[PDB]
C-alpha cells in the first residue's frame, strides 16, 4: 500500500542496538526488569495502543530497548553466576518454561539481587493489573461526530396535518 | 389567480362539505354487508333468513365498528399524504418553480376541419 | 389539476428518493451498533 | 459480434445489421431447442440431437434473414422507411415459414401476422416510445413505511447527525 | 483473477455435483449422496468467506446444523418410501 | 506442497465420485472427501477447531445413516477396476509434479492463519477459540442457538412423524 | 444490508446475526459507510457512497490490493522467462521472520 | 389443522421459519428461514396415510433442497465479489439468486414439479402450498432487481399457466395452472411496486383460500364430480360458483379490484405491451373457468340417482360462504380499502 510520497524513517533512525537475548534469557530476568523499566514501556506502547501509526513511536521504542539493555548490563556486572544458573534451570528444566520447577535457583538469584541492589521481587501479578499512568506524549485523538447536512428528511410529528383535501382524491371521491 | 402555484393549489383551503351520505356511507355499507351475510348464512343452511336475529345484530355491530374504525384510519392517512406532498413542495421550490397562467388569446393551437 | 401535480411530485420523489416516504428504503445501523456494544461489553470484561 | 440492428440507418451495414438480429434470432432458436429436445423428440444419440437442434435453429435463421434482406432491399431501392417496408418484410418471413413448414396456408397467414409485428415495431422506433421502458416509479410502501418497525432492542445514539457543521 | 485462482476450485466441484444430481441412477440414493457432496462444497465456499471475517466464523454451526437436518429429512422420506411400496426405486416413478 | 496437493487429491476423488455408481463406492468416496475437506479448511482457518467439529457431526455420525441405508449392497460386492485407479494414479502424479512447478506463493490462499497474523496483534495471544466463538453465547446473538436446539427437537418430532408410517 | 420490509420483532434474531464491524480493520470502514446508508437511505446512499464502498470493499475484499500483487509477481516471472533474471537475481532478500 | 395435533405444531414452526425470511436482514438469515420452512412443511405434505402424498414429498424435498443449496451458494458469490449484501448493480452474481427463488416459488420456466405435486397433495395441504409457500421466495424476489428475468418470467407465467389449464381434468392440476397464471400477475406487480403486490397477493390468498376450502368441504376432485355433486336446489349450485368467475376478476366479483390495481400502476410505469400479453392470457384463464361453470349456470341437469341428501361440516361451511358472499358483493367496499394511496 505504501507509496513514494508517504513518509518513512531513516535507515540510521532504525539502526539501534537490540537485545540479542534468548527466551530463557529474557524470561529469567523478567520480573526484576519489569519494575525497573515500565514507564518506558507504559508510555511507549500506550501511544501504540491509542495510536497505531508506528512512525512516531520509534523514539520511545528506542528508549524501551535501551532501558532494558541498561538493566542487563547491570546484571552482567553484578550477578552473573546466579542469573546464568537461573536461566539454565528455566529452560533445561521444562519445555514450557515455567517458574515452578527451579524456585531454589530463583531464590538464590533473588539473594544476589538482594545483596547488590537490594531490590524486591515484585508480586505474583504485579504487572497483571491495569496500568493507569501519567500522560507524556499528550496526544489524545479528537472525539468527533459526522455531519451529513443533506440527509433524507421525513415528516416531523409537529408538522401540521390539516384534515384531508378532496376526500380520498380518487376517481369519484370514493 | 393567474399564477399556477403548486402549494396553494394543494393547500386545504376548504370548500369540501360532506354530504348527509358522506360519513354515513361506510356504516350503512358494512352493516348492510353483515346483515346480508347472515341472510346468506341461513339461505344456504336451509334455515329461515329471519330466524336467529342474534347473528344478524352481531354481524351488524361488528361491521359498523369496522367501517367507523377504518373511516378513521383513512382520514388520518389522507391527512398525512397531504402533509408530505406540501412538505416536498416546500422542500424543493427550485424543482417546482411556480408557473404562470395564460389565456387562449396568447396561444395558437391546431384544429380539425371536418369539412 | 391536483392529481396531475401529485404524479409529477411522485415522479420526482421517486427519481431522487429524497424524502422518507413511499419511494424510500430506510436502512438500519441499529444491529451494527448493538454488535458494537457487545464488542465493547466484552473487551473490558476480558481477563480474570 | 456486438452490434445493434436499430442503431444505424435503415439501409446501411447489412452484415453488421443481420448479425445484430441473428444473435437475437439464434437465442430463441437454441432456447426452444433445449426446451423441446428433452420433452418430445428425445432422439437418443448426439447426431440425432444435432438434427433436432439443426431442424429448430435453421428455420428461425430463415425467418430473420428473409425479413432483414427484403426490408433492407426496400430501403435500398424503394428509398423510404415506412410501415409498409416492414410489412413486406413480414410477408417474406412467413413465406419462408411456409416454405420450411411445407404448409402453404400456414406460411402465408403468419407472413401477414409478422408484417403486423414489423409495423408495430417500426411504430415504436419512430414514435419515440418502447414496449418495455424502464420504470419511472418504483414504490416501497405506504407513507408510514419508515414507521413499520416493531423491534425490541435499545439502540444507543448515532455517530452521525443531520445538523449543520459546527467548526 | 481472484476468483479464478481462489474461488475456482469450489465452483468446479459444485457444478460437477449438480450434474451428478441430474444424471441417471437406479434409485435416488445416488442423488441424495450427490447433494451431500454438494453440501461439503457448500461448506467449503461458506468457510472461505467466513474466514474473510474475523469472528463471524462461528456461522459454520448454523449451516452445519441446518444441512444435516436436510440429509436426515432426505433419508427419512426415502426410508419410509421403501417401507411403503416395499421399494423406493425410480422405476416406481 | 500440502495445500495444492490437497486440491489435487480432492480433484481426483471428485472424478472418482462422478464415475462410481455402486452406492457403497459412492459413500466410500464421500468419506475420503470429508477428510480432505476437513484438512483443507483447517489450513486456511485460525485453527482446526471447526474441522474437528464438522468431522464428528458430518462424517462421524451423519454419514453413518448414508452408508447404513445404502447397505443395499447391490446384492453383490464391488468389481473394482484397476484402470480408473491407474488413471487416478496417473492424473494425480502429473498434477502433483505441476504442483511442484506451480508458483509457490501466488498459488496459495491469502487467509490469515493464527501464524500469518502480525505480532503486534494483542488479541491473537488468547485461546484460539475464545474470541471466535464468543458471540455464539453472548447476547444478543445467542438466542439463535436456542433456535438451533429447538429446530433439532422439532426435527425429531418430524422424523417420528415420517418414520412412523404404520410401522 | 438489504432492508427487511416488515421489520417485525423477529428481525431481532438475525439482524445482528453476523457483523462485519466488531474487531475488524474493515469494521472502521463499515461504520464510515453504514452511517451514510442510514443518512441517505439505501438508494441515494448507494449512489453517494463512492469512496466509502470502494475502501470498505477494498479492505475486506482486497481485490485491488491483491490483484496488484498478482500482476506484480507475474511481471517478475515474465522477465525471468525473457531471461533477464538469472539463478541469483530471480528473487529478492528474505524479510526477517520476526517482521510483519 | 387437518387430522392430528402435530398439524398445529408444524404449521407454527413453518410460520416462524417463513417469518424469519421476510424479516431476514441478510441473505444467510433468509436462507436459514427458508430451510426451516422446508422442514416444517414436508411432514404435512407427506401424510403417512396414503401413497400419493409420499411421492409428492420426495419431489418437493428434492427440488426445494436444491433451490436452497443454489440460493445460499449464489448469495456467497454476490456477497463475496461485492463484499456487501446490497451490490452496487445487478450482474451475473444476482440472476442465479432469482433463478433459485423462481424455482422455489414455482415460476414460469421452473414449474414442472409444481403440477406433478398437485396429484399427491390433498386440498388444504395443496392450499397451504398454494398460498403460504410462495410468500418468502417472492418477498425476496422483491430485493432482487433484474428487470429482464422477471419480464421473461411474466411473459411465460401466463402462456403455459393458461394453455395447460385448458388441458387438465383433475382439479388438482387446474389449481396449479390457475396460480401459475396468477403468479404471473404478482411477479409483474412486484417488478412495478411492492405495496400493490402485497395487496394483490392478499386478495389472491383470500380467493384461493375460499375456493379450495369448499373443494375440501365437498371433496370434489374431478370435473365429473362437479357435474354430479348433489345440491338440493341447483341454485346455490350456481350462487356459490360465481367465485369461479371472481378468479377472472370480472367487475361484479371482487377479483377485479386487485387486477385493476395492478393494471393501473403498471401502465403508470408504461409497460403497456406487457399488460396486453398477460391480459390476453387472462381470457384463457377465464375460459376454462366457464368450462368449469357449465355445471351450474344452466340449471336442472342430468344427475346420479342414488344420492338423496348432501352434507358437510358446520365450521367449514359456516366460514366458507361468508368468504363467498364477499366474493359476490365486494366492490361497494371501495371506500373501506385505504391502502392504495
Amino acid at each position: 500500500v505504501i507509496t513514494n510520497n508517504t513518509t518513512l524513517p531513516e535507515e540510521s533512525e532504525l539502526n539501534v542496538q537490540e537485545l540479542n537475548l534468548s527466551s530463557a534469557a529474557l524470561r529469567a530476568g523478567a520480573f526484576h526488569l519489569g519494575k525497573q523499566c515500565e514507564q518506558a514501556n507504559n508510555e511507549f506502547m500506550l501511544c501504540r495502543q491509542e495510536l497505531d501509526d508506528p512512525r512516531a513511536c520509534l523514539a520511545e521504542g528506542k528508549a524501551v530497548t535501551s532501558c532494558a539493555l541498561d538493566f542487563f548490563r547491570k546484571v552482567k556486572k553484578t550477578c552473573h553466576e546466579e542469573f546464568t544458573q537461573y536461566a539454565t534451570c528455566l529452560d533445561k528444566s521444562s519445555g514450557t518454561m515455567a517458574f515452578s520447577h527451579c524456585r531454589k535457583t530463583q531464590g538464590v538469584f533473588d539473594k544476589c539481587i538482594k545483596d547488590n541492589f537490594d531490590w524486591d521481587r515484585p508480586s505474583y501479578g504485579y504487572f497483571s493489573r491495569a496500568k493507569v499512568i501519567q500522560s507524556a506524549r499528550e496526544a489524545p485523538k479528537k472525539e468527533e461526530k459526522v455531519s451529513y447536512p443533506d440527509a433524507t428528511p421525513g415528516l416531523p410529528e409537529d408538522y401540521p396535518k390539516p384534515p384531508a383535501k378532496y376526500g380520498s382524491r380518487f376517481h369519484w371521491l370514493e | 389567480s393567474a399564477v399556477n402555484d403548486p402549494l396553494e393549489l394543494l393547500t386545504n383551503k376548504g370548500t369540501h362539505e360532506p354530504s348527509f351520505l358522506s360519513p354515513i356511507w361506510n356504516p350503512i355499507a358494512c352493516g348492510v354487508a353483515g346483515v346480508g351475510a347472515a341472510i346468506f348464512i341461513n339461505w344456504g343452511f336451509r334455515k329461515p333468513v329471519f330466524s336467529g336475529i342474534q347473528k344478524h345484530i352481531a354481524f351488524g355491530a361488528i361491521g359498523v365498528g369496522a367501517g367507523a374504525y377504518f373511516d378513521q384510519k383513512r382520514n388520518e392517512y389522507l391527512a398525512k399524504r397531504d402533509a408530505v406532498l406540501r412538505h416536498y413542495i416546500e422542500l424543493h421550490p427550485d424543482d417546482f418553480p411556480v408557473k404562470e397562467r395564460k389565456t387562449y388569446g396568447q396561444v395558437l393551437e391546431s384544429w380539425v376541419p371536418v369539412r | 389539476q391536483i392529481r396531475l401535480l401529485e404524479d409529477e411530485v411522485r415522479r420526482k420523489m421517486s427519481e431522487r428518493n429524497d424524502y422518507q416516504a413511499y419511494y424510500y428504503r430506510p436502512s438500519v445501523a441499529k444491529y451494527h451498533r448493538i454488535s458494537k456494544e457487545a464488542a465493547d461489553e466484552l473487551e473490558a470484561l476480558r481477563g480474570d | 459480434l456486438r452490434s445493434k440492428y436499430y442503431d444505424h440507418p435503415d439501409g446501411e451495414d447489412a452484415f453488421g445489421k443481420i448479425v445484430a438480429t441473428n444473435k437475437y434470432a439464434v437465442s430463441a432458436g437454441v432456447a426452444w431447442s433445449m426446451f423441446d429436445v428433452l420433452t418430445l423428440s428425445k432422439p437418443q444419440g448426439y447426431l440425432p440431437t444435432l438434427g433436432r437442434f439443426a431442424y429448430n435453429t435453421g428455420p428461425l435463421m430463415g425467418m430473420a434473414t428473409a425479413f432483414t434482406l427484403t426490408t433492407l432491399v426496400a430501403t435500398n431501392a424503394r428509398g423510404k422507411d415506412d410501415k409498409i417496408n416492414y410489412l413486406i418484410g413480414g410477408f417474406a418471413a412467413g413465406g419462408v415459414f411456409g416454405a420450411w413448414k411445407h404448409n402453404h396456408v400456414a406460411g402465408l397467414c403468419a407472413g401477414l401476422f409478422l408484417g403486423i409485428a414489423g409495423v408495430i415495431k417500426k411504430m415504436s422506433i419512430e414514435q419515440g416510445w418502447e414496449f418495455f421502458p424502464n420504470t419511472p416509479i418504483k414504490q416501497y410502501g405506504g407513507l408510514n413505511i419508515a414507521g413499520n418497525d416493531w423491534t425490541i432492542m435499545a439502540d444507543p445514539p448515532k455517530n452521525w447527525t443531520t445538523e449543520k457543521p459546527k467548526e | 483473477m481472484i476468483m479464478i485462482l481462489y474461488w475456482s476450485l469450489p465452483m468446479i466441484l459444485f457444478i460437477l455435483g449438480l450434474f451428478c444430481f441430474v444424471s441417471n441412477r437406479k434409485h435416488l440414493l445416488s442423488m441424495l449422496l450427490s447433494l451431500e457432496f454438494i453440501v461439503l462444497m457448500l461448506f467449503f465456499m461458506l468457510f472461505i468467506y467466513l474466514n474473510m471475517l474475523n469472528y463471524e466464523s462461528y456461522f459454520s454451526m448454523m449451516f452445519l446444523t441446518f444441512s444435516v437436518c436436510e440429509g436426515a429429512l432426505g433419508l427419512s422420506i426415502l426410508v419410509s418410501m421403501i417401507r411403503t411400496h416395499g421399494n423406493d426405486y425410480f422405476q416406481s416413478f | 506442497m500440502i495445500q495444492l496437493m490437497l486440491y489435487s487429491l480432492i480433484i481426483t476423488t471428485s472424478i472418482i465420485f462422478l464415475n462410481m455408481i455402486h452406492p457403497l463406492a459412492l459413500g466410500l468416496t464421500l468419506l475420503i472427501q470429508t477428510i480432505f475437506v476437513c484438512l483443507l479448511t483447517g489450513l486456511m482457518t485460525k485453527s482446526f477447531w471447526y474441522s474437528y467439529i464438522l468431522f464428528l457431526i458430518f462424517l462421524g455420525g451423519m454419514l453413518v445413516l448414508f452408508i447404513y441405508v445404502t447397505s443395499l449392497a447391490s446384492n453383490e460386492m464391488f468389481n473394482l477396476s484397476m484402470k480408473l485407479t491407474l488413471f487416478s494414479s496417473l492424473i494425480l502424479i502429473f498434477m502433483l509434479i505441476l504442483s511442484f512447478i506451480m508458483d509457490k506463493t501466488s498459488s496459495s490462499l491469502f487467509l490469515m492463519n493464527n501464524d500469518m497474523q502480525s505480532i503486534i496483534n494483542m488479541n491473537s495471544y488468547f485461546m484460539e477459540n475464545s474470541l471466535s466463538l464468543n458471540k455464539l453465547y453472548n447476547f444478543p446473538t445467542n438466542f439463535i442457538t436456542i433456535l438451533l436446539m429447538n429446530y433439532l427437537l422439532i426435527t425429531l418430532i418430524v422424523i417420528v412423524k415420517i418414520t412412523k408410517l404404520f410401522k | 444490508s438489504l432492508t427487511p420490509f416488515l421489520r417485525l420483532p423477529l428481525t431481532d434474531l438475525t439482524g445482528c446475526l453476523i457483523n462485519h464491524q466488531t474487531y475488524d480493520k474493515c469494521g472502521k470502514f463499515e461504520m464510515k459507510m453504514m452511517e451514510c446508508f442510514e443518512a441517505y437511505g439505501l438508494e441515494r446512499g448507494k449512489r453517494e457512497c463512492a469512496d466509502l464502498i470502494s475502501d470498505f470493499q477494498e479492505c475486506v475484499g482486497m481485490q485491488k490490493q491483491l490483484m496488484r500483487f498478482h500482476a506484480m509477481r507475474n511481471e517478475r516471472y515474465k522477465q525471468w522467462l525473457k531471461g533477464e533474471r538469472k539463478g541469483q537475481e530471480f528473487f529478492a532478500d528474505p524479510p526477517r521472520v520476526d517482521a510483519y | 389443522m387437518f387430522n392430528n395435533s402435530s398439524k398445529i405444531l408444524f404449521i407454527t414452526i413453518m410460520i416462524i421459519g417463513t417469518l424469519i425470511t421476510v424479516t431476514s436482514n441478510s441473505w444467510l438469515g433468509a436462507w436459514m428461514g427458508l430451510e426451516i420452512n422446508l422442514l416444517s412443511f414436508i411432514p404435512l405434505l407427506s401424510d403417512n396415510n396414503n401413497l400419493m402424498s409420499t411421492e409428492a414429498s420426495l419431489k418437493y424435498f428434492l427440488t426445494q433442497v436444491l433451490a436452497s443449496t443454489v440460493l445460499l451458494f449464489s448469495s456467497i458469490l454476490l456477497m463475496l465479489k461485492n463484499n456487501m449484501n446490497n451490490e452496487i448493480n445487478e450482474s451475473f452474481t444476482s440472476m442465479i439468486i432469482m433463478s433459485a427463488l423462481l424455482l422455489k416459488s414455482g415460476a414460469a420456466p421452473f414449474h414442472f414439479w409444481f403440477p406433478n405435486m398437485m396429484e399427491g397433495l390433498t386440498w388444504m395441504n395443496a392450499l397451504m402450498l398454494m398460498t403460504w409457500q410462495k410468500i418468502a421466495p417472492l418477498m425476496l424476489i422483491s430485493y432482487l432487481n433484474i428487470k429482464y428475468l422477471l419480464l421473461i418470467s411474466v411473459i411465460l407465467s401466463v402462456i403455459i399457466g393458461a394453455i395447460g389449464g385448458l388441458n387438465q381434468t383433475s382439479l388438482r392440476k387446474l389449481m396449479a395452472f390457475s396460480s401459475i397464471n396468477h403468479l404471473g400477475w404478482m411477479l409483474s406487480s412486484l417488478m412495478i411496486s411492492e405495496s400493490i403486490w402485497l395487496i394483490y397477493f392478499f386478495f389472491y390468498s383470500f380467493l384461493s383460500f375460499v375456493l379450495t376450502f369448499m373443494f375440501n368441504i365437498f371433496k370434489l376432485f374431478h370435473l365429473n364430480q362437479l357435474f354430479s355433486w348433489f345440491v338440493n336446489s341447483k341454485i346455490l349450485k350456481f350462487t356459490l360458483f360465481m367465485n369461479f368467475l371472481s378468479l377472472g376478476g370480472l367487475p361484479p366479483f371482487l377479483g377485479f379490484l386487485p387486477k385493476w390495481l395492478v393494471i393501473q400502476q403498471l401502465t403508470l410505469c408504461n409497460q403497456y405491451f406487457m399488460l396486453t400479453l398477460m391480459m390476453m392470457s387472462t381470457l384463457i384463464t377465464l375460459f376454462f373457468y366457464l368450462r368449469i361453470c357449465y355445471s351450474a349456470f344452466m340449471m336442472n341437469y342430468f344427475e346420479n340417482n342414488w344420492i338423496m341428501k348432501m352434507n358437510m361440516n358446520s365450521i367449514n361451511y359456516n366460514m366458507y360462504m361468508i368468504m363467498t358472499f364477499f366474493s359476490i358483493f365486494g366492490l361497494f367496499l371501495i371506500s373501506l380499502f385505504y391502502f392504495m394511496f
